[PDB]
């Protein structure tokens, strides 16, 4: 085999256009990735004086199920929070902020959730997604150990009720809540906690990320047989809000 | 050139016979390892006691250290006009087999 | 052409900007290497032949 | 400590789903049985099976079953069809590709007619799975990401297969139909066209295999660290964008500077994965039809690496002190 | 510059050691005590790599060398010219890749995630220090860890290979290049199946969990769901890292004869006739 | 009831152990007797979590469970 | 008025007095260095 | 000339002094490594040789 | 020249002086290592040489 | 008046003199050791 | 010089003592096994030696 | 006054009157020790 000029042959010609559509590639991946969160804001909210050096992608449209509409991205936040109890702590950008009241009641730090839509999730037939196990026909536990009727254990080692029911997914056979039936004591009616949450034994039900208190404050479902994707929001992140407010020792250093 | 390489070291009849009539480590020809086979599928794959517990061909020690066969299969330039003839990667597994036993 | 100062019009400045100061600080590395790269105009070594 | 979400605390089990359908009829070439495995619901879905049977599927499950009957029979009549000894040695057996000294006509029967025959029936079987994978997934109204992905890899196996041997005019330059004998011919064929390492496209192939191991790995962890939000949930994020998005995003975006979308870094794994079998196809298909030797392309390009120090154990020690005399 | 949700999410807190000293950021990047003691590290890494190319005679970026010592020296300290910068280097990547991973540790901690992620990395640092640390170690000289070159350290792993005449041949070897393959495939198929439901062809409407379970049932006869995907993945991107560890490891220190040898013991049972 | 096949699998693990050692004893070799171990950890272990944590606690719930499969064959 | 950073005119002005006011202190403080460094070993 | 002030009301002089920063110790790093992979100007072997 | 403690009014103190200790620290450990590499400035072998 | 990080004329001038008091400590310290060093062993 | 002790108005003693504290013994650490790393300083093996 | 720690310009000056009295007491001990150790084995 020959060479076009000094040493450049077929291969060198394959490396070079390699390296072009690799460069193209890139540049198609990254702007791909910038349909959410931009345009860049400082910290006082307004838009910054800086804003990188891959311009917006252009925009695309999804036709959803069940007759709930189109989406077009980028677009505007339709998830943004409206008014949130947080303080600067510096005059300049780069610092943290500060909670106002309750970071847990709050919906702040590690106990945010976002403003979805306030409707359930469909599966394919057009029935909400997540049913209660007592009006689930022809559903049973197949293995594990049975959770209801144990009590259940706070954070603190506290008892605040018994495992009254469970929520499933009836399209994959999966359990995704947990019912619990409050005792006078520590509150009144039922809350949910997600499986990802709870250590089931043989006895009991242990919750670690919040203590006893903070179970009445829990957030509620409207309705008895359904649950929305912003009340999950709302119940799961203010569960997950406790591995760090939940106690002081837990937000400041270990060492 | 060989046995006083480094110093002064020959050979006796306690070299290869030690103590026996038969010296050990004595090969044959085993060429055929397999049945219904013609040319290069009939020497190969099989484990054999001249093969060294691998699947590359028994034929060595015979074409090499019997007769004479080359044993380079490399190209010495970068691009090469590739004829008939030239050396493949059977002549070099060949070879693998040839420095295992080495 | 007396019309030129319509491409800020197309073009945002800041991007422009930025890309040029790179862009001319690698030629200028590109050229000075290529030049230390020969025999003629590397200065090191004329420096030192000529001490 | 927290449940880590690795297994399943407890199992619940209802009626079998049997699919969606359309107006297709997908139902009318779709088995009826399904069972239930407890032992694999600790991880995933318990429910086995239904499977759909067209008629690409049947023929390519016939015609490979062929190849590894014809494969089979060969290398049990190697060896005198002795089952004990078929035992033995079934690692070490093989069919072996023709003879160098034929080209490419077609060899007897004892040097290489079994192969061509056996490579055939294994090429009609794979395009019969690809042209399968393409039908179900036009029926079922989806993108064909699917079969593009299997196509990239379809395009490695023709290059190691088919299109080099016919360039460079022999059926000799195959691979043939063993477990170590595969590996023989890996290692052979990387050292009779000088070393494999400095060939460029496949230390490229090697960058994008590393990448996408990496890649999974992150992903899953990421995936699995959220799961407490909602997050294995992917559709419905992109469709509704929750906090599980906005806490993985803002993770990576924290630890170096730039981070993805929940359905972008899908779109990063596919590109890593499908970059590798195109980069060693290429770099395959150019070794002897244009580079013969890789070293000395190497030192001709100059990336080559010099030593300054000597060779051999005399410049380093002595034969009695390495014994301890 | 921050995201349009990200503002919320910036508080305070969730730090391992340091509170509020190091407790902010520098553009996208989260600072800490870990941050800090990363940058020390990567850059006298990076400028002590600089220092040994500019002695060592050559810039450019293939041929820069970086060597460990000679076996002579043992597990003692070597010339800095002669090996000792390589020991230096190793010492300050090591310190950098703990840093790293600490840091992860306190973004998980302070956002209320898990922390599978720095579990992860830990695999690879482990397979690192095994590399240049517990073999060289128990083999008994630091001069049996890889070179610091982008072309360098591949002769090194050539010539390993072939100190046992078949490196294909070992078991380990063959079941981490087995979970290599089956990862980047099971990654290949995650990817183009969830693409394809969120992407259907003109005109369609997207799709649902269901319609990518009923497709592959429907393909081949089994769906793993889309939680226990990602449990698949994790485990064999982790088996493939831990069993690379192991067959490097087994090689030097464990068997010193060649590895095609070693399955005598099949081909040698007492069963055979 | 997984903690009996868990004592299952570990009876099996221990069986294998002991055929290993017993064919150290005979005078075979590390991997010989470990392959035939491992073996049999894998069958054993498999045949008694199958068979004996199949027989799964009752004493009048099995006849008459036994007894309502009778009565749906037979019409079928 | 063009502002992208939010500044003033007068502002920007009496950044750039200080910027250049660094600037030459540093130019002239690299300037000896280099006559010095020549008066010790050459380059041209 | 007299309006080169306005390039502030264009970039943010916090990343521009950064930036600026980085790129003056990377450049003075880089020539003062270049210095010592030389001959006549590697000023400690220099003072070696001249001892 | 006398303007200059207007950076103050630009950079917060808490991350400068956090940045110029890493940066001194970096400097000093790097520039003693550099001279613990040679032969004419290693102090350690020079007191083994004179002794 | 620009002041992004929201302090005034007289606390920015207290702040340099401070900064400055210990800048010239460190290199008066610096230079009594290279002065030492070059006396020990000469470079130039 | 007599203004220094403003530090302590930007920084928290709390968070910084234990840095300094670990800084410190790293230090010692490092500075000891670095005299234990060579031949003239070595006080484990100069007691052999000289016995 | 400025303060971003919350502490006052007393309690800064009562802290850094201790940390200076424990910064000499170390720096006093470090010196003895190195005038031992180089009357020991000199270096330079
Ligand atoms: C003659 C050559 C021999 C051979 C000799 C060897 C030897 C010898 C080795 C293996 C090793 C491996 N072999 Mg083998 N191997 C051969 C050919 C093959 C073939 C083939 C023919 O197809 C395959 C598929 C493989 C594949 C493999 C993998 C199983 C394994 C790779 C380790 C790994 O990925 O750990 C990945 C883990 C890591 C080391 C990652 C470390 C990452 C660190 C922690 C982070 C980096 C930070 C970085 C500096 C940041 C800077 C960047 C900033 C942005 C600036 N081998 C041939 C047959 N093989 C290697 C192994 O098992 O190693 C343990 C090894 O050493
Ligand atoms: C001594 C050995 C040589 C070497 C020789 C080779 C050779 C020769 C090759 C590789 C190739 C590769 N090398 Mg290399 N390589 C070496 C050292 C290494 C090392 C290392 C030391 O760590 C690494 C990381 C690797 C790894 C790699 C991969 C990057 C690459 C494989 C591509 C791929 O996707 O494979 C995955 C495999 C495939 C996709 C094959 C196609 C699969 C098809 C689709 C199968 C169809 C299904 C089937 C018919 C049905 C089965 C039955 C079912 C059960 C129904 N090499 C050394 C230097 N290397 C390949 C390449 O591309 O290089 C350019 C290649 O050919
Ligand atoms: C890596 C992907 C490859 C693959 C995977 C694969 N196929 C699978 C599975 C998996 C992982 C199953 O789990 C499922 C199955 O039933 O396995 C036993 C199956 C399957 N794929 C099949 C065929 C098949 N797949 C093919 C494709 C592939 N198989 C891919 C290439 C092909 C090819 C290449 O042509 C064929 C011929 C069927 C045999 C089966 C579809 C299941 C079905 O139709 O009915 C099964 C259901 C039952 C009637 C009862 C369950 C079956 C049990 C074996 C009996 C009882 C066991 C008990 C209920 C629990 C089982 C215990 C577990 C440990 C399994
Ligand atoms: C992006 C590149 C990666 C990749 C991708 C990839 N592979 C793919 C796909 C994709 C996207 C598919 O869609 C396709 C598939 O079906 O996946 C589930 C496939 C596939 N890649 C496969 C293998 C494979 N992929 C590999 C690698 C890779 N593929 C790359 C890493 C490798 C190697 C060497 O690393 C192998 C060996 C198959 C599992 C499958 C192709 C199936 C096929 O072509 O089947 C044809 C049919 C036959 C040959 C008939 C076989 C008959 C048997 C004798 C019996 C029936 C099968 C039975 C299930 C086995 C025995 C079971 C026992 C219990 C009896
Ligand atoms: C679904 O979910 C998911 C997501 O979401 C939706 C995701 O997104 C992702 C993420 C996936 C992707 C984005 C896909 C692409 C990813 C890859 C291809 C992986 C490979 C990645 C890379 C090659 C890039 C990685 C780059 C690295 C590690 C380098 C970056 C690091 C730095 C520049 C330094 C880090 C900064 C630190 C430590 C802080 C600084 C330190 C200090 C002490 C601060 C003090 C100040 C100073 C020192 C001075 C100022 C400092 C500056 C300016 C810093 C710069 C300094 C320099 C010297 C240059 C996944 C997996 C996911 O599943
Ligand atoms: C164990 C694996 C070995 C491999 C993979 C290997 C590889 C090779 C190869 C490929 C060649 C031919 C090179 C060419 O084409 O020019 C060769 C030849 C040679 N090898 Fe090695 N070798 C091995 C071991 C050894 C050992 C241990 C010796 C010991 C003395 C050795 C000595 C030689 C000699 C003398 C030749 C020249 C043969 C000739 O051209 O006549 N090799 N080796
Ligand atoms: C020898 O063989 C090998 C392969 C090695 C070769 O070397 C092969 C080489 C070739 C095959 C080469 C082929 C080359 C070409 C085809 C070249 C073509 C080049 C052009 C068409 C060049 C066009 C350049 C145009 C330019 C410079 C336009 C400039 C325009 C402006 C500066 C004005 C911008 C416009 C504005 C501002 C619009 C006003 C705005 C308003 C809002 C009104
Ligand atoms: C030989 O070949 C090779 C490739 C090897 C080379 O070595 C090539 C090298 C090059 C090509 C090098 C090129 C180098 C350059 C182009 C360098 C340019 C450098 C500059 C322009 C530097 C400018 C620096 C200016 C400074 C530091 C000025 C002022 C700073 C300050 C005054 C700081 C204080 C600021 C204040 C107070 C502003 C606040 C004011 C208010 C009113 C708020
Ligand atoms: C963290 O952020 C902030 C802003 C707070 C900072 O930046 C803070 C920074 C610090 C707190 C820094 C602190 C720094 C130190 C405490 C530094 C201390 C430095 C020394 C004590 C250095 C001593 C150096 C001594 C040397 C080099 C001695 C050399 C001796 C010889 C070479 C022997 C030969 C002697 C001869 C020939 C005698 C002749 C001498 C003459 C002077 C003529
Ligand atoms: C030779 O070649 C190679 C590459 C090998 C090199 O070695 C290259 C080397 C270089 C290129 C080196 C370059 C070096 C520099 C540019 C160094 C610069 C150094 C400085 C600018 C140092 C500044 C130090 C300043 C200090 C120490 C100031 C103050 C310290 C304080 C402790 C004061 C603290 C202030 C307080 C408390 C104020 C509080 C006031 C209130 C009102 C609250
Ligand atoms: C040779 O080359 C290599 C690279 C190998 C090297 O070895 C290089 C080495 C270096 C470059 C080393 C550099 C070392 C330094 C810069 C070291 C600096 C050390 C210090 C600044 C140390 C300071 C120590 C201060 C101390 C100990 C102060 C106080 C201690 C106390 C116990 C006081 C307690 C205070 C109280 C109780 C206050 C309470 C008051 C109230 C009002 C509540
Ligand atoms: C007899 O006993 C029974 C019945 C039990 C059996 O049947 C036993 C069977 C066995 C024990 C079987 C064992 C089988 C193996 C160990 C098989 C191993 C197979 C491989 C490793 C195969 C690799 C194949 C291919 C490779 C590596 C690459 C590329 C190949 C191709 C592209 C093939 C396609 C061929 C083409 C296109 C050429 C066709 C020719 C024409 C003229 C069209
Ligand atoms: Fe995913």
């Amino acid at each position: 085999e020959e060479t076009f000029f000094g040493n450049f042959d077929l291969a060198s010609l394959s490396l070079w256009l390699f390296y072009g559509f690799f460069a193209l590639l890139i540049y198609y991946l990254q702007t791909e990735n910038m349909r959410e969160g931009y345009p860049l804001e400082d910290e006082d909210g307004n838009t910054a004086a800086n804003q990188g050096p891959f311009p917006l992608p252009k925009e695309k449209t999804f036709k959803l199920q069940h007759g709930r509409g189109e989406l077009t991205l980028p677009g505007e936040d339709v998830q943004r929070r409206d008014n949130l109890a947080l303080r600067k702590t510096a005059h300049g950008n780069g610092f943290p902020m500060e909670p106002t009241g309750d970071p847990m009641l709050d919906g702040v730090g590690p106990a945010s959730w976002s403003k979805r839509r306030d409707v359930p999730e469909l599966d394919a037939h057009g029935h909400p997604k997540i049913v209660p196990m007592s009006a689930a026909e022809g559903f049973g536990v197949s293995a594990g150990t049975d959770p209801r009727g144990l009590p259940v254990m706070a954070g603190d080692g506290e008892i605040v009720g018994l495992v009254s029911d469970m929520w499933i997914d009836e399209a994959e056979q999966l359990v995704r809540y947990l019912e619990l039936e409050l005792d006078p004591e520590w509150g009144d009616g039922k809350r949910l906690v997600q499986r990802q949450m709870v250590r089931i034994k043989s006895d009991r039900v242990k919750v670690r990320s919040i203590y006893g208190k903070h179970f009445k404050n829990v957030p509620k479902t409207k309705s008895p047989n359904q649950v929305t994707l912003l009340e999950e929001d709302k119940i799961m992140a203010y569960y997950a809000g406790g591995t760090l407010y939940a106690d002081e020792s837990r937000l400041e250093p270990q060492l | 050139g060989h046995v006083y390489a480094n110093a002064e070291v020959g050979v006796t009849c306690f070299t290869c016979h030690r103590g026996q009539a038969v010296p050990s480590e004595v090969w044959y020809r085993i060429d055929p390892v397999t049945e219904n086979t013609s040319g290069w599928a009939s020497v190969q794959n099989r484990a054999t006691s001249l093969s060294q517990f691998t699947s590359l061909p028994s034929d060595a020690l015979y074409q090499y250290l019997l007769n004479y066969e080359q044993i380079a299969v490399h190209d010495l330039e970068s691009r090469v006009e590739t004829l008939p003839g030239d050396p493949t990667w059977q002549n070099t597994e060949r070879t693998y087999s040839l420095m295992n036993y080495f | 052409m007396s019309k030129f100062y319509k491409i800020w019009l197309i073009f945002d400045p800041r991007r422009v900007f930025v890309a040029q100061g790179v862009f001319l600080f690698l030629l200028a590395a590109m050229i000075h290497l290529v030049l230390l790269s020969t025999e003629h105009f590397n200065w090191f070594e004329l420096a030192a032949a000529n001490a | 400590p927290e449940y880590q979400n690795i297994f399943t605390q407890v199992q619940v089990q209802g009626p079998a789903e049997l699919g969606v359908d359309n107006e297709n009829n997908l139902t009318e070439e779709r088995t009826t049985g399904t069972g239930f495995s407890q032992l694999i619901g600790w991880i995933g879905n318990a429910q086995l099976g239904p499977i759909y049977l067209g008629w690409f599927g049947i023929i390519s499950l016939v015609t490979g079953t062929l190849w590894f009957n014809i494969v089979g029979f060969n290398m049990l009549s190697q060896v005198g069809y002795s089952i004990p000894e078929f035992i033995r040695q079934l690692f070490w057996l093989a069919l072996e590709p023709p003879s160098p000294e034929y080209g490419l006509r077609m060899p007897p029967l004892d040097d290489g007619g079994w192969f061509i025959i056996a490579s055939f029936f294994l090429l009609v079987s794979v395009i019969s799975w690809w042209l399968r994978t393409y039908q179900l997934a036009e029926m079922h109204k989806m993108g064909k990401h699917v079969a593009w992905a299997f196509a990239a890899a379809i395009w490695l196996f023709l290059v190691l297969g088919l299109f080099r041997p016919i360039l460079m005019g022999s059926w000799s330059e195959a691979v043939p139909y063993g477990i170590f004998p595969h590996l023989d011919w890996t290692t052979a064929f990387s050292i009779r066209y000088g070393n494999l390492y400095y060939n460029p496209f496949h230390a490229l192939s090697i960058v994008f295999l590393y990448g996408s191991v990496l890649l999974f790995a992150m992903h899953g962890a990421t995936i699995l660290a959220v799961t407490r939000f909602g997050g294995d949930r992917e559709l419905e994020q992109i469709y509704d964008r929750g906090t599980a998005s906005e806490r993985a995003g803002l993770f990576w975006r924290w630890t170096m500077g730039f981070n993805a979308t929940m359905e972008g870094i899908h779109r990063w794994a596919w590109w890593f994965a499908v970059l590798t079998p195109i980069t060693g196809g290429i770099g395959i298909l150019l070794t002897g039809t244009v580079v013969d030797n890789w070293f000395l392309w190497a030192v001709e390009h100059n990336f080559a690496p010099d030593y300054t120090q000597d060779y051999g154990y005399e410049a380093y020690t002595t034969y009695d002190g390495f014994l301890g005399r | 510059a921050l995201l349009s949700f990200e503002r919320k999410y910036r508080v305070r807190g969730g730090t391992l050691i340091g509170g509020d000293l190091f407790d902010f950021w520098v553009g996208p990047f989260y600072v800490g005590f870990f941050g800090v003691t990363t940058a020390f590290f990567a850059l006298l890494g990076t400028i002590l790599i600089f220092w040994g190319a500019s002695q060592q005679g050559t810039f450019n970026p293939w041929l820069i060398n970086i060597a460990p010592p000679d076996l002579s020296y043992g597990l003692g300290m070597a010339p800095l010219m002669e090996g000792g910068l390589w020991q230096i280097i190793t010492i300050c990547a090591i310190g950098a890749f703990v840093s790293w991973a600490l840091r992860e540790v306190e973004i998980c901690r302070k956002l209320g995630m898990g922390y599978h992620v720095p579990f992860a990395f830990s695999v690879a640092i482990f397979a690192y220090v095994t590399l240049v640390v517990f073999r060289p170690l128990l083999m008994g000289a630091w001069g049996h860890g890889f070179p610091y070159g982008i072309w360098s350290h591949l002769d090194w792993v050539s010539n390993t290979g072939y100190a046992y005449l078949h490196f294909h041949y070992n078991p380990a070897h063959m079941l981490a290049v087995t979970f290599f393959f089956t990862t980047t495939l099971a990654l290949a198929l995650h990817g183009a199946l969830v693409l394809s439901a969120a992407n259907p062809p003109k005109g369609e409407e997207v799709k649902g969990p269901d319609n990518e379970d009923t497709f592959f049932r429907d393909f081949i006869g089994y769906s793993i769901g889309t939680l226990g995907i990602h449990r698949v993945g994790l485990l064999l991107a982790l088996n493939a890292g831990f069993w690379s560890a192991v067959c490097i490891i087994i090689s030097g220190p464990v068997w010193t004869k060649g590895w095609p040898e070693w399955w005598n013991w099949w081909l040698e049972m007492p069963i055979w006739p | 009831d997984m903690t009996c096949t868990i004592t299952c699998w570990g009876i099996g693990v221990l069986l294998g152990i002991m055929t290993t050692v017993g064919l150290m004893v005979v005078g075979w070799s590390f991997l010989q007797g470990a392959f035939m171990g491992v073996l049999a950890w894998l069958i054993v272990g498999g045949v008694l979590a199958v068979a004996v944590c199949g027989k799964d606690n009752a004493e009048q719930i099995r006849a008459e469970m036994a007894a309502a499969r009778e009565r749906v064959r037979g019409a079928t | 008025d063009l502002s992208f950073t939010g500044l003033t005119d007068e502002q920007a002005q009496e950044l750039h007095s200080v910027y250049m006011s660094g600037l030459w202190l540093f130019s002239a403080v690299a300037v000896v260095a280099h006559l010095a460094t020549f008066i010790w070993r050459p380059w041209f």
